[PDB]
């Protein structure tokens, strides 16, 4: 139950809300601060993460990074919840298309984690949360994706989807 | 005192609600309709499936079908979803946080109730659950002890007579006829009037139909002969589309189907015989209490006048001595979860459940075990 | 991607500009000129060809030739040459670093479609596009998704009825009449009051003569019983040459052509009858909308007092017990380019373009395969 994003040690890292700006690598468009290219980075931490934390059932927050943890690790599990069954293309097809709808955010009551999450300060806040949830889980979803196939084409590893029934923490999006 | 889920997920509605309500506060069509056309419209985030009054609302271009087939489930993967959604999106309870009471039909085929038993523990990691019958949920409804319980229902109609407590498991007799093979059969015969149903939408359109515009006649052979002079017989149906149907021996013909089934082709008696013969099946004994209490149970049974001809039929074949009492409730539409809801609520029942330690040390057979 | 332009292939007039705003930055009418003459006096470049409004100004000695007949391209080599005019001459940009979208009406040759592409991915070097029917366009400018849309262009006229996020391919009826067959038919009983006109420049006055003169009878027989008398319908336009006219009758007589093609000599149902042939042709249920959503688009469908002789010629054909109403919004020219903005500027669209990547082994058979 200790384990717990490496990059809440940052420091002067940007903010919105309680949600931290941390950067990212990908080929999406958004506000994130490409990261090197050589590093570990958040969405590759919580997606090699992710099979070892939706076993516990206790967490303790430490920081806005647990916050970014969390929020992927609920992403990850609505993926592989919706993710079974499919091929690859038809996969990377219904995952872009879940991820770019319009879901929910704090400070808005159809969050389920509202009590953690504080509301955005400001109208620009909140876009500029809006671009960065879009561009954080596009780039997981991404990352998802091509770990999971890393063997085969035409379906989904079972040993990866076995883990879609399990409800972390019992709140999710 | 120890809320439980009771769920009769009965073959034309799914009746669900917490043990000890007044009334189930889940009622909805058992129905899972995925669309059947291309779609060339993009957003709004269309569904690949809808559920209950979703897919009611939407089978103007839905394909409907029904997850069960005459009481047994053939659409299992349907019935996991649709029991996803009685869960989640209606009663807004988890399933690992009460235990549920499920219903099925005597005589139903062994695997159906053990798969049943078996998805709800893999599956939902519900605590305990029971497999009870719709007779004796009826006879818990009714208040009584004794009697034979003849409940006709979407899927199957079934009579289970039971005396003081014991339940007699020589004498239950099931017929297959039902809501579903009526409203075939009205759709059969509103052909020759000339109107056409055909898609599972129609079909809907035509159990409404049958909701509202048919009845159960006192006497058959004088009433057809009276609807030659057709005036206070016939009476006009406003079409979703904004025509108006106008049937005439429509109305009492298609009922009429349960009383002689061979209307439909099958050389069987009707119910109205077919309880006397489960009646005489019993013992010489229990015979004359069984006569005086009809419980009369299901969906189906509330065609208005179908307690008085079942009554004038039972005392025609049965001997003239006794009286013949028949039991119509006017809530004996979900007499099926009234009982569900009362047994759930009892001291003794507790000790009855299936718990889940339980099941995972006896494997899926501790339903035929303990329940039945 | 900076922008993505959108390209309204229009079969009189040509809809162009970027995604995002709605003001069209570039409209001119879809023609290519070819002189007919001498031309005695030489100098400043003498073209072989003119387009757009140049070649609208030039038409005195100007031959002027249409490049689509009935929403079907028919001189590619022009169709080209007008593309070009479009993407340098009007929008000044550079075609090869854009997304374009092409809009092509239902039911049209597969080779059309195909060959389009085609062109487009060579000649013009373009990253990717689409191919959308204009209804859903239109459907897009009403804002709503659902209800039957009747669009009359300059070539053709189609309606498509769509419910929630679903189609009907099958209910998909398109019609040969439109507003360029009826100013044939009005430059053709313009000649019974004795004027004359047989050029296609003369062709492009009688259009303009529709254009701010006809309007749509709301009761034939009583406007011909009214016009018997012909005293205030009677009205007056100025040709370019100086010679005053005066227009009876006839200037409500041939939009009337509409609702009865048999003027023209087609034996087909009018606008009104063809569109409640198509909804009756759906499912029994989405009628609702359908009824409740009568979408019309297209320049033709602008006349003054179109919406009011749709509606009831729609309510004395349908039954009367539900309602119908008629969706007529002012900017009815541009809504099929409103609707493709709307389209483009979406998010989840951008992930269903057909881009040069995948047509470089694909082909251009990709187009039906992911248009479709
Ligand atoms: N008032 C009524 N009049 C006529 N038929 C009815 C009426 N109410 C219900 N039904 C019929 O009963 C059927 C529903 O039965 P139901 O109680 O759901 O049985 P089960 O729960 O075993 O499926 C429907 O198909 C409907 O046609
Ligand atoms: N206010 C109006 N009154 C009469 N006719 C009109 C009016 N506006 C447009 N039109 C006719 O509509 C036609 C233009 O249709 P258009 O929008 O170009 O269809 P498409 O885009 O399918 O080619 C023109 O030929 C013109 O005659
Ligand atoms: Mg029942
Ligand atoms: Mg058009």
């Amino acid at each position: 139950p200790a384990y717990h994003s490496s990059f809440l040690s940052l420091t002067d890292v940007p903010t919105t809300g309680n949600i931290a700006m941390l950067p990212l690598k990908t080929k999406f468009r958004g506000p994130a601060y490409p990261a090197d290219e050589s590093q570990m980075d958040i969405i590759d931490e919580c997606i090699g993460l992710f099979r070892a934390n939706c076993f516990f059932r206790n967490f303790e927050i430490k920081g806005p990074a647990d916050r970014t943890l969390i929020y992927g690790t609920l992403f990850i599990s609505e993926c592989l919840g919706r993710v079974n069954g499919l091929n690859y293309r038809d996969a990377e097809r219904q995952l872009n298309s879940l991820a770019l709808e319009n879901f929910s955010i704090p400070g808005s009551a159809g969050f389920p984690l509202n009590a953690l999450y504080a509301p955005p300060l400001s109208p620009q806040d909140a876009e500029i949360m809006r671009t960065y949830l879009t561009q954080f889980r596009q780039e997981l979803a991404y990352r998802l994706l091509s770990h999971v196939y890393a063997t085969e084409k035409d379906h989904p590893s079972k040993w990866w989807t076995c883990f879609s029934k399990r409800r972390f923490m019992n709140k999710a999006l | 005192e120890t809320t439980a889920l009771v769920c009769d997920n009965g073959s034309g509605l799914v009746k669900a609600g917490f043990a000890g309500d007044d009334a189930p506060r889940a009622v909805f069509p058992s129905i899972v309709g995925r669309p059947r056309h291309q779609g060339v419209m993009v957003g709004m985030g269309q569904k690949d499936s809808y559920v209950g009054d979703e897919a009611q609302s939407k089978r103007g271009i839905l394909t409907l079908k029904y997850p069960i087939e005459h009481g047994i489930i053939t659409n299992w993967d349907d019935m996991e979803k649709i029991w996803h959604h009685t869960f989640y999106n209606e009663l807004r309870v988890a399933p690992e946080e009460h235990p549920t009471l499920l219903t099925e039909a005597p005589l139903n085929p062994k695997a159906n109730r053990e798969k049943m038993t078996q998805i709800m523990f893999e599956t939902f990691n519900v605590p305990a659950m029971y497999v009870a019958i719709q007779a004796v949920l009826s006879l818990y409804a009714s208040g009584r002890t004794t009697g034979i319980v003849l409940d006709s229902g979407d899927g199957v109609t079934h009579n289970v007579p039971i005396y003081e407590g014991y339940a007699l498991p020589h004498a239950i007799m099931r017929l297959d006829l039902a809501g579903r093979d009526l409203t075939d059969y009205l759709m059969k015969i509103l052909t020759e009037r000339g109107y056409s149903f055909v898609t599972t939408a129609e079909r809907e359109i035509v159990r409404d139909i049958k909701e509202k515009l048919c009845y159960v006649a006192l006497d058959f052979e004088n009433e057809m002969a009276t609807a030659a002079s057709s005036s206070s017989l016939e009476k006009s149906y406003e079409l979703p589309d904004g025509q108006v149907i106008t049937i005439g021996n429509e109305r009492f013909r298609c009922p009429e189907t349960l009383f002689q089934p061979s209307f439909i082709g099958m050389e069987s008696a009707g119910i109205h015989e077919t309880t006397y013969n489960s009646i005489m099946k019993c013992d010489i004994d229990i015979r004359k209490d069984l006569y005086a209490n009809n419980v009369m149970s299901g969906g189906t049974t509330m065609y208005p006048g179908i307690a008085d001809r079942m009554q004038k039929e039972i005392t025609a074949l049965a001997p003239s001595t006794m009286k013949i009492k028949i039991i119509a409730p006017p809530e004996r539409k979900y007499s099926v979860w009234i009982g569900g809801s009362i047994l759930a609520s009892l001291s003794t029942f507790q000790q009855m459940w299936i718990t889940k330690q339980e099941y995972d040390e006896a494997g899926p057979s501790i339903v035929h075990r303990k329940c039945f």
